RNA sequence: AACGUGUCGCGAUGGAUGACUUGGCUUCCUAUUUCGUUGAAGAACGCAGUAAAGUGCGAUAAGUGGUAUCAAUUGCAGAAUCAUUCAAUUACCGAAUCUUUGAACGCAAACGGCGCAUGGGAGAAGCUCGUGUCAUCCCCGUGCAUGCCAUAUUCUCAGUGUCGA
RNA sequence: AGCUGUUCGACUUGAAAAGGGGCAACAGAGAACCUGGGAUUAUAUUCCAAAAAGAAAUUGCAUGUGGGA
RNA sequence: GAUGUGGCCUGGAGGUUAGGACGAAGCUUAUGGCGUGAGCCUAAGAUGGACCGGCCUCUAGUGCAGAUCUUGGUUGGCGUAGCAAAGAUCUAACGGAGAUAUACUCAACAUGCAACGUUGGAUACUGGAGCGGGGAAGGAUUUCGUGCCAACGGCACUCGUA
RNA sequence: UGGAAAUGGGGUGCCCCCACCCGUCUUGAAACACGGACCAAGGAGUCAAACAGACGCGCAAGGGAGGAGAUAUGGUUGCCAGUACUUCUCUCGUACUGAAAGGGAGAUGCAAAAUGCAUCUGUGGUGUGCACACGUCAAAUCCGUUUGAUUUGCCCAACACC
RNA sequence: AGACCUGAGUGUGGCAGGACUACCCGCCGAACUUAAGCAUAUUACUCAGCGGAGGAAAAGAAAACAACCGUGAUUCUCUCAGUGAGCGGCGAGCGAAGAGGGAACGAACUCGUUGCCGAAUCGGGUCUUACAAGGCCUUGAGUUGUGGCACAAAUAUCAUUGUGUGGUUGGUGCAGGAGUGGCGAAAUUCAAGCGAAAAGCAAACCCGUUGCUGAAUACAACCCUUCAUGUGAGUAUUGAGCCAAAGAAGGUGUUAGCCCAUUGAGCCAUAAACCUGAGCGCCUCAUGAAUAAGCGAGUAGCACUGUUUGGGAAUGCAGUGUCAAGUUGGCAGGUAUUUGUCUGCCAAAGUUAAAUACAGAGUAGGAAGACCGAUAGCGAACAAGUAGCGUGAGCGAAAGUUUGAAAAGCACUUUGGAAAGAGAGUGAAAUAGAACCUGAAGUCGUGACAAAGACAAUGGAAGUACCUCCAUUUCAAC
């Protein structure tokens, strides 16, 4: 199968090894439960623009518009979540997609066809 | 069949003050000079190097082979034979148990586990399910990651 | 006394052990699966805004085109749009590009050298009315190894070969 | 200005020329430049610009003049 | 030398039964207990941070003190042998963090030593078959300026073919 | 009921007694015989085939493949390269001898036919020989017996003569 | 003059050369070693060397086995068989074949020759939508012979006419599928919050959808106060639910069916090729059915030599010499010869799929493992055939970047020329501070203590002095 097989070894190389557009689909986050009733969809790639909400971790409870999918690092990047250097500035903290939940979605023309296409009714 | 012994590795003789073992031939590097070829020498071949046509299968005779699928069967109509074994039968009705047609009739596992728990079934069904954990040792680092335990053996009349 | 000895607590030097494993080894299977003068394999130079190596690519040079896919890449920077597409990025592939070489084959070679044909190009001298044209010089393309096979709107020849006029 | 004949260069009949194509010398053979500079952090018989600091020597094409054809 | 051992130990497999973030493996020990022993187990860590124990059976690259054994590291010798051909440096000033660097006492010596680069003087060497000025082979940026002193120039450097 | 009283264990020193350096070759090593500075990790009777004996297991005058096929499986990422099923075959034995041509093994009775007849519940015979069955003695008995020896019959497995 | 024979030049259109080489085909070809020495033998018709192909190659349609009630191209497998074959200083050793059970198999075809024809043939122009298996033209090639028909799976063939076949004649264009590519499934981030109940006990099962409840008033180094500081993230536990034709093994800050990705029906798009009443139309072109003769010549044999073979008075082959038969001929029938009977087959020309190999190959993908786990496993887990070495042929490493969940990678103060130190901060943890997890042994420093002559030190056995973060026992007439 993708990824996932009989080959621990095989299934490893497949995930870190993925090309972009593979990691988008890995960094998937779950719909809110109001997203989900009205898209009848479980999870969607996170994308920049959307709004998300920290479901596990310190930052646990905290909302924010996400700002960058990296993709090379395995996290997206949330406004409101951030912390401070040394310094005194301002950084941003990474967090994995499958921690957070998808309260809002960025709707594109492309967007709707995915969105339309994994419906589920 | 070449591992360890990819080197020209001749030995240097008695004169010179040092043990009577090839040695890895040239210079301007580290390997210049060290052991080689031998089982006590790093990087060379092991001791008896495995090969492919060792006896890896068995021939068993075949009346020997229905000898023990009957023995086994009998043993499993005892039983005290079958908790010494490990299962939780011990709310089961019956043992040999034996249960009606239409069984075979299910489509949902709802259906199915629902039968399991009639029949008292579930518990030995639970056993493995507690059971489930990551293998300790180099295994898991193999395609054996998970073990858990055996459970009830379900026998239909044929694959459907 | 001092050196020195022994034990314990704590440090240093030194990188074993355990856990970890995108690697190796071994076995098995599936195919409209087998390179090159239509210039291969190999070798050499070069290419990024920033770039030594490596990777990818060839003066269209970390890539052009086309299909999908749908918002990135990311050290920094830059970037029309925030995206049906025409410009994100990945994946794949039908269209292209593909420097010097190398069987290397115009002749050579510790020479980025030197030819013969035939097409071009640039030409501030000269002639012509800054425009034309252009000698010498210079630049670029294509052909040009040897052997063999076939062939010639039935091409040009040689022989005190055999004839026939 | 034409005609005949004629000299010499370009375009289209065939004397005589035996012995294929190339490499091998940065000390042999060959080879038209040499002074001055205030011209550099580092190159120079290699750079210097109209008073070339300047003075030459040599090839390849041409034009005009002089003289032959 | 033979044999036996519900004899010990190690990496994996089929079973079974357990443990672990209230801390697995590994490691440490004047931590004791058990066993004739191989070893097993507990305690503590002011260690560690994620796996793993017992028992039955199966299996194998399964147990080290020495092979002038292999590889890595360490080590007494030892601050020891030495760093002695090519004669040689001295002085002031400038530069430099490299100084004239100080509890009390205390005028300076007896409490910051020794070492650098440049320039000017001094002294000396090479002595034209030269530590002179140019080339071939070989090397290929060592050339030049500025900056810099972690490593390197077996002493040193503020200097350098670093 | 305590920074405790005991006993055991552990650590260090001391006293009196003992006490040649390990591994190796060798008749003989503490040797003026060789290998031996320290530690870590690595390091050497293995796999395959033929035969034999012991032991385990199945079947037995028969045992067993192998190759292959069939279908549960024409299925399933995988489990499933396993398991289940089959063979007028092949092989090892039930028979051995001879260089070969070629022959090829029961007993009893009756009898002596250069292929003799009859019968078929039968160790070819003899000696020594477990158990068992008839007794017969001895000792001891809790008086039920046991525990030794021996006679006779049959003698199993074996051994020895034929 | 010219021809055609032989041989040249040039133009036009093409092909060869090199790479790879695991397996395969042809040649060439050792020795170490074994024989307890060694020469025949063996290693071995092997390594090295030189050539040549392909997805396989080679072999292949009987001049074959057999001796039977007969089998029937080739290849491969079990077996025949380590052989009562055979070869062999008859030593060491070596060593097959037929039959039988199977795999595969639509398996068969072409030329030469002989008869009967005879340029009906081939190229090259040109036209038909066409370098047509077509028409027309063509001296160009070919009569020193290209093609046609018939030769045991056979028994006429060649015109006619109707019957109807070829999707492998060539044009033209029309479907379905397979194959590829993309897309495409469920169910808790539910409830309980923190050093100590986000823990347990009611001892098969049930009771239990219930009852019961804290020996952690914790611990932080001689102990006694007092004052501070300390618990990262819930894939853990407990309780309550849910999905499963999906429990499948990857990811995510601890061990996840329900956090993410996967795991299925199905949907969409397609150069050619492939499969489908040899898929289905049209034009064109092809095409089926209702008397004698021969059969492969420096070849086969034979002789000598050499080699190879289990092949032994010679199993194949090579060189030279010599060299047939075809008037019941020839070859084989595993002891040489000469006879005569029998059996099988018909050499000296060619093509051919599968079953088989891939013993150091490649392309595009997949599935795995009782394997190794960074001195192991490939030399290479990493900018590895790299750095480096050698004139060269060649030789050839060491190296896990494994900090942390996240860089949050130590601002700022102070001493120092700097390197750094001392503080202060981040972080659950800097003794996690950048070749940063764990951090052993050996060696060394330091503080404390034990002592100790010179008996080298270590060791054994018994005591003793002092210590002991060790264990166990006892603490009332016990
Ligand atoms: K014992
Ligand atoms: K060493
Ligand atoms: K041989
Ligand atoms: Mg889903
Ligand atoms: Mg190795
Ligand atoms: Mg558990
Ligand atoms: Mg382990
Ligand atoms: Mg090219
Ligand atoms: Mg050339
Ligand atoms: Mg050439
Ligand atoms: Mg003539
Ligand atoms: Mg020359
Ligand atoms: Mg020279
Ligand atoms: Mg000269
Ligand atoms: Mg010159
Ligand atoms: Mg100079
Ligand atoms: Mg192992
Ligand atoms: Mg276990
Ligand atoms: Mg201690
Ligand atoms: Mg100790
Ligand atoms: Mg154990
Ligand atoms: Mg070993
Ligand atoms: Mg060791
Ligand atoms: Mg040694
Ligand atoms: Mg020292
Ligand atoms: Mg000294
Ligand atoms: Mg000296
Ligand atoms: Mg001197
Ligand atoms: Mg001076
Ligand atoms: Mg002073
Ligand atoms: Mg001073
Ligand atoms: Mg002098
Ligand atoms: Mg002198
Ligand atoms: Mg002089
Ligand atoms: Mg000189
Ligand atoms: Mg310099
Ligand atoms: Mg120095
Ligand atoms: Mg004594
Ligand atoms: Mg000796
Ligand atoms: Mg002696
Ligand atoms: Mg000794
Ligand atoms: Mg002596
Ligand atoms: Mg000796
Ligand atoms: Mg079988
Ligand atoms: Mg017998
Ligand atoms: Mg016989
Ligand atoms: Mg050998
Ligand atoms: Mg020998
Ligand atoms: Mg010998
Ligand atoms: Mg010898
Ligand atoms: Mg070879
Ligand atoms: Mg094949
Ligand atoms: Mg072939
Ligand atoms: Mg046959
Ligand atoms: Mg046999
Ligand atoms: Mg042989
Ligand atoms: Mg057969
Ligand atoms: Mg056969
Ligand atoms: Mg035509
Ligand atoms: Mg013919
Ligand atoms: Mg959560
Ligand atoms: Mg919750
Ligand atoms: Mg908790
Ligand atoms: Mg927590
Ligand atoms: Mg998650
Ligand atoms: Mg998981
Ligand atoms: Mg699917
Ligand atoms: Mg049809
Ligand atoms: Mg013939
Ligand atoms: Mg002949
Ligand atoms: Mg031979
Ligand atoms: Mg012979
Ligand atoms: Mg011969
Ligand atoms: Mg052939
Ligand atoms: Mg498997
Ligand atoms: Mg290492
Ligand atoms: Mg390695
Ligand atoms: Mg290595
Ligand atoms: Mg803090
Ligand atoms: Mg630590
Ligand atoms: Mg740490
Ligand atoms: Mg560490
Ligand atoms: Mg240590
Ligand atoms: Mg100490
Ligand atoms: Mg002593
Ligand atoms: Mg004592
Ligand atoms: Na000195
Ligand atoms: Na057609
Ligand atoms: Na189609």
């Amino acid at each position: 199968a993708s990824i996932k097989c009989g080959s621990r070894r095989k299934a490893r190389r497949a995930h870190f090894q993925a090309p972009s557009h593979v990691r988008r689909v890995l960094m998937s986050a779950p719909l809110s439960k109001e997203l989900r009733a009205k898209y009848n969809v479980r999870a969607m790639p996170v994308r920049k623009d959307d709004e998300v909400i920290v479901k596990r971790g310190t930052f646990k409870g905290r909302e924010g518009k996400v700002t960058a999918c990296y993709r090379l690092k395995w996290v997206i990047l949330i406004d409101k979540v951030n912390r401070e250097k040394a310094n005194g500035s301002t950084v941003a903290v990474g967090i994995h997609p499958s921690n957070v939940e998808i309260t809002k979605l960025k709707l594109t023309h492309h967007r709707k066809s995915i969105l339309e296409r994994k419906d589920r009714s | 069949r070449l591992s360890g012994m990819n080197h020209s590795a001749h030995s240097w003789g008695t004169g010179r003050a040092v043990a009577r073992i090839p040695r890895i031939s040239g210079g301007g590097t580290s390997t210049s000079g060290a052991g080689a070829f031998g089982n006590m020498c790093r990087g060379g071949r092991m001791f008896a190097p495995t090969k492919i046509f060792r006896r890896w299968h068995r021939k068993i005779n075949l009346h020997q082979k229905r000898f023990a699928v009957v023995s086994a069967l009998a043993a499993s109509s005892v039983p005290s034979l079958v908790m010494s074994r490990g299962h939780q039968i011990g709310n089961v009705p019956e043992v040999p148990l034996v249960v009606e047609d239409s069984i075979q009739g299910y489509e949902k596992t709802k259906e199915a586990m629902a039968f399991l728990k009639a029949i008292a079934a579930i518990d030995d069904v639970n056993r493995v399910n507690d059971s489930r954990e990551i293998r300790a040792g180099r295994g898991k680092m193999r395609n054996r990651r998970y073990v858990a335990r055996r459970g009830p053996m379900l026998v239909m009349p044929n694959n459907k």
